[PDB]
């Protein structure tokens, strides 16, 4: 399996740059076949207090790494969805301000941009410098509210509008395509594979 | 890879590099590990020879005759020679532990 | 004597870890040399004597 | 009674993995505080060279400024010192390392530790014991350093440890600018405008390649050295604004000093710090390991340890010796029984091994060499030799 | 020297002990071990 | 363009998550430094071949490529085998000082490094010197004064 | 058309130490019928949608 996987890995490298930009952004996921199925770990919520995304995010953060410490456990595959920020823009409200979705995308790109850290005293340094220290700054949105405060510039009146004005900002499953229900309730499931020998 | 062969090759290549070295520059080898290896193997081989001599002496003392002590003494060289062939066939190498 | 001496070093050669690698060299050298010496004692030395 | 006494002789005498060897070279690791520049490391290295200048027992010593094992930066350095041939030399590398350690402890700007070559080819980068202190209860990164400090404080007094230190970059301080969004929004300057000046404030940007004597050579652009020295330069960066008045960062960002570890280390998936130590003379490596294990027992709950490098191999070799000896004895007994077609003949041969063990243990005790792998090989060989005499008789 | 010393000391002592003592102990061991089965019969 | 803490949070943990499956593993460690590079080391049972270990590591670390941030995935994860020990150190020095240190380093880099690499048994040649480059130092006061 | 009726991924943001995705789309209520899709407009050269 290793030889075939490395062969296909090397071969598919050639066209990596010829696929659509959107496709390349997600990234291709090559994976060998899995043999050694033990069981599944399923967090079902009978009371419906939590949804699939929350349970998946609990399992991944707290139990997925935690379970791998079992001797004789090789790998774990998580079925479920990981939370991601979603910005459901109202089209009519965009029309009211004379803005489009592309403007919202540009605003998201501009406001949420990382800053390159530096180091004061980094060589080259003028003779006489005796101190060197890292200097850092943050420019990335990191919470629901702050993403709501992303500024947008109106055209008709020129006013500055939060992003909540022409959109609803929330956190939801990255991909809504699939869903899992256990006993009619939200669920997520992790499967276990052997370690060799 | 082997450190002895690599060091010998590097020194050989520096031999060639010296010809084209611009005047005013100088090659140097501040830190080298090549000596200690050959020194250790040579020392262990010398200890092997000393042990051979000592066992020959004791056998000569007990047997009292040159031929009598010769008959067993020849055995060790042949056993070691066969052992070297077995090591080469088995893929092992010569080192301080084997010596 | 040869069989007893050769058998002694075999178990240790199968140990794990770096010390197992250390033991493998000694086991090979000693066991093969002992077997060769026994072969020589059985074959050559009678003829010389 | 002989068997009984040799039993304890095996059980209680200290243990080690490999004899230490003098290979004609040693390593000196210079580590300065996190605020150190290149000049301070250069000064300490020069003082080290000054000390080693006057000794005719040294051929030469090379120092790599800006590079070091377990971390690379402006406050690390490593010096390789090689000694003259054994005959001319009158002092072993251990004595020279002790002298260097004392001299640097007398007066230096940081911690410098002289270490002998590692015994095995690649088991660690020095001689001694290496330990990984892990956090097994998610106590927190700050608390792990407090536990480490407690460990050093309690281990300094111990006789068994000549000297123990942390193998890694130390903690430090950082200026973390805080960018106020609504200030920039009201002033009219775009957030990307303030982002791209910080991005190019002190970083290095590559543009293209130019030919120099027919060789492609990169083109690198960087803010002049005078303008990336103190917080004023970054704090005084000016960006054109919509209102027509240039606004510096000082008005729109806030400088904040914080104390944070500079380097983060993990071992077996769990946050950890590396620690190194040298077993003290008159104490074997195993005794030092046991002592440090008992010291670790006293640290707050949630702090665990693991042995990495030569230490783990030493422990494994110590563990498996009993099984190796038992299997060897059983194999010889079975071979004798098979060859002599009897069940009582082999036992007489087997009973002789304790006699050789009493005398192997006695010799190692008399010289004082610690129990090691070569001792186990000798025991295995003496089993066969004693069996070879008992066979000759029986 | 140390590497040779560690390997040599143990074997030297063990061989000395298994030579001087064995010549005097193996006879007794064999006699009594065989006398055990002799008594059993 | 990131701090050591962010690197540890993002790339290092995700990469180490998948190292457990690799056959013959003994222990895995990781280092994140303020310099800007994250280095993970995996140790296998003594006697294991390095060739199969490298391919296993590469294949099982691909799994996080999509999970890793965009910049890491586009830059690439480099898998190699390093002994971590130097047997020989070569060097060039100018006692007369006619040729400066920069020129000495350039001469070492241009010719010596590749010529040593072609010598069999030379796994790597770490040259503690830098080849020359156009160096442009911009004065921010001048740029802002002229509006550039 | 791609962003409104198809999810458009912009960048990453840090949440509880993990990098998560930022995705922009029209509200599910509007992307319900063909007429609503036709109602979507473009920024004009003269400034008229």
């Amino acid at each position: 399996v290793e030889m075939a996987q490395v062969d296909v890995q090397n071969k598919i490298k050639a066209v990596e740059a010829r696929l659509p930009q959107v496709v390349r952004q997600q990234g291709l996921q090559v994976e060998a076949s899995s043999s050694g199925f033990l069981m599944l770990v399923g967090i079902n919520s009978p009371n419906n207090q939590y949804s699939e995304v929350d349970l998946s995010d609990y399992l991944v953060r707290n139990v997925v790494e935690e379970l791998k410490r079992v001797e004789g456990v090789g790998k774990v595959q998580s079925f479920g969805a990981e939370k991601a920020m979603r910005i459901w823009v109202d089209p009519n409200k965009l029309v009211s301000y004379g803005l489009s979705i592309s403007d919202v995308n540009n605003a998201i790109r501009e406001n949420n941009v990382e800053i390159a850290p530096g180091r004061l005293g980094d060589l080259p340094a003028e003779k006489g410098q005796l101190i060197t220290i890292p200097l850092s700054a943050q420019g990335q949105l990191s919470s629901l509210e702050q993403f709501k405060n992303i500024s947008l510039k109106s055209k008709t009146n020129g006013s500055v509008i939060k992003l909540s004005d022409v959109a609803n900002v929330e956190i939801g499953s990255q991909a809504y395509n699939f869903a899992i229900l256990e006993n009619g309730k939200p669920a997520t499931a992790a499967a276990i594979q052997l370690s060799p020998g | 890879a082997n450190a002895v062969k690599t060091a010998e090759g590097v020194r050989a290549k520096i031999e060639e590099l010296k010809l084209n070295l611009p005047e005013g520059m100088e090659f140097s080898i501040p830190y080298d590990t090549a000596p200690f290896v050959k020194i250790s193997i040579e020392k262990v081989i010398h200890t092997l020879l000393e042990a051979m001599v000592l066992v020959f002496i004791v056998m000569y003392l007990f047997l009292h005759n040159v031929r009598y002590t010769l008959i067993p003494a020849i055995v060790a060289p042949i056993a070691l020679l066969g052992t070297f062939t077995v090591m080469l066939l088995a893929g092992f190498s010569i080192n301080v532990l084997t010596m | 004597i040869t069989l007893v001496l050769a058998a002694v070093f075999l178990p240790m050669a199968f140990a794990s870890g770096s010390v197992g690698v250390i033991y493998k060299q000694f086991t090979l050298t000693m066991s093969v040399s002992i077997l060769f010496s026994a072969l020589l004692a059985l074959i050559l030395t009678p003829a010389l004597c | 009674v002989i068997t009984g006494i040799t039993f304890a002789g095996m059980k209680y005498w200290p243990t080690a993995f490999m004899p230490e060897e003098d290979q004609g070279w040693f390593m000196t690791s210079f580590q300065l505080p996190s605020d150190a520049t290149a000049e301070r490391t250069r000064n300490v290295v020069n003082q080290f060279e000054n000390n080693l200048k006057d000794n005719p027992d040294v051929k030469s010593n090379t120092a790599i400024l800006g590079w070091g094992f377990s971390g690379a930066g402006q406050n690390v350095a490593v010096a390789f010192t090689t000694l003259k041939d054994f005959k001319e030399r009158t002092s072993s590398a251990s004595k020279m390392t002790s002298d260097v350690n004392s001299s640097m402890a007398n007066s230096t700007e940081g911690e410098t530790m002289a270490v002998l070559p590692p015994a095995i080819d690649e088991l660690g980068t020095f001689s001694g014991f290496s330990l990984r202190l892990q956090d097994r209860a998610n106590l927190g990164m700050p608390a792990l350093l407090a536990a480490q400090d407690e460990l050093m404080a309690m281990a300094a007094k111990n006789k068994k440890f000549y000297m123990v230190w942390n193998e890694g970059l130390p903690q430090g301080d950082n200026i973390s600018l805080k960018i106020d969004r609504e200030k920039l929004s009201a002033l009219g300057v775009k957030f990307s405008d303030v982002s791209d000046i910080i991005s190019t404030s002190m970083g290095s940007m590559y543009i293209n390649d130019f030919p120099n004597q027919g060789r492609m050579q990169q083109v690198i652009v960087q803010v002049e050295a005078k303008s990336r020295m103190q917080l004023k330069d970054i704090l005084n960066l000016k960006v054109m604004g919509s209102s027509g008045q240039l606004v510096s960062l000082s008005e729109v960002v806030t400088p904040q000093w914080n104390k944070a570890p500079q380097q983060y280390n993990r071992y077996n998936g769990r946050p950890s710090l590396s620690i190194a130590g040298i077993p003290n003379f008159d104490t074997s490596s195993g005794e030092a390991m046991r002592e440090m294990e008992q010291l670790i027992a006293k640290l707050p709950k949630g702090i665990g340890y693991e042995w990495t490098g030569i230490s783990l191999q030493e422990k494994q070799s110590e563990s498996q010796m009993a099984f190796l000896l038992g299997l060897s004895m059983l194999v010889v007994f079975l071979v004798l029984a098979a060859l002599y077609e009897s069940w009582a003949i082999p036992l007489s041969v087997m009973l002789v091994v304790p006699l050789g063990i009493f005398g192997a243990i006695i010799a190692i005790m008399s010289r004082g060499l610690m129990n090691d792998v070569f001792f186990k090989i000798g025991l295995i060989t003496i089993i066969g030799l004693s069996a070879k005499n008992a066979i000759l008789i029986v | 020297s140390e590497t040779q010393h560690a390997l040599g000391t143990g074997v030297f002592g063990g061989m000395i002990s298994a030579t001087i003592l064995a010549i005097f102990f193996v006879p007794v061991f064999f006699i009594f071990i065989l006398g055990a089965v002799e008594k059993l019969f | 363009g990131a701090t050591a803490k962010t690197i540890n949070d993002s790339v290092v943990t995700l990469i180490e998550r998948e190292l457990s499956g690799v056959k013959n593993l003994l222990y895995y460690s990781a280092t994140t430094d303020t310099s800007g590079t994250a280095e993970i080391t995996a140790t296998f049972k003594p006697g294991t071949d390095v060739e199969m270990a490298q391919v296993d590591v590469q294949n099982k670390i691909k799994a996080v490529e999509a999970r890793l941030p965009q910049v890491v995935r586009q830059q690439g994860l480099q898998v190699e085998a390093s002994s971590s020990g130097f047997l020989m150190l070569v060097g060039i020095n100018s006692p007369n000082n006619q040729y400066s240190e920069v020129d000495l380093s350039d001469y070492l880099v241009r010719n010596v490094v590749e010529e040593l690499k072609r010598v069999e048994g030379v796994g790597k040649v770490q040259s503690f010197g830098a080849e020359k480059a156009m160096r442009i130092w911009v004065d921010p006061n001048k740029l802002v004064s002229y509006g550039l």
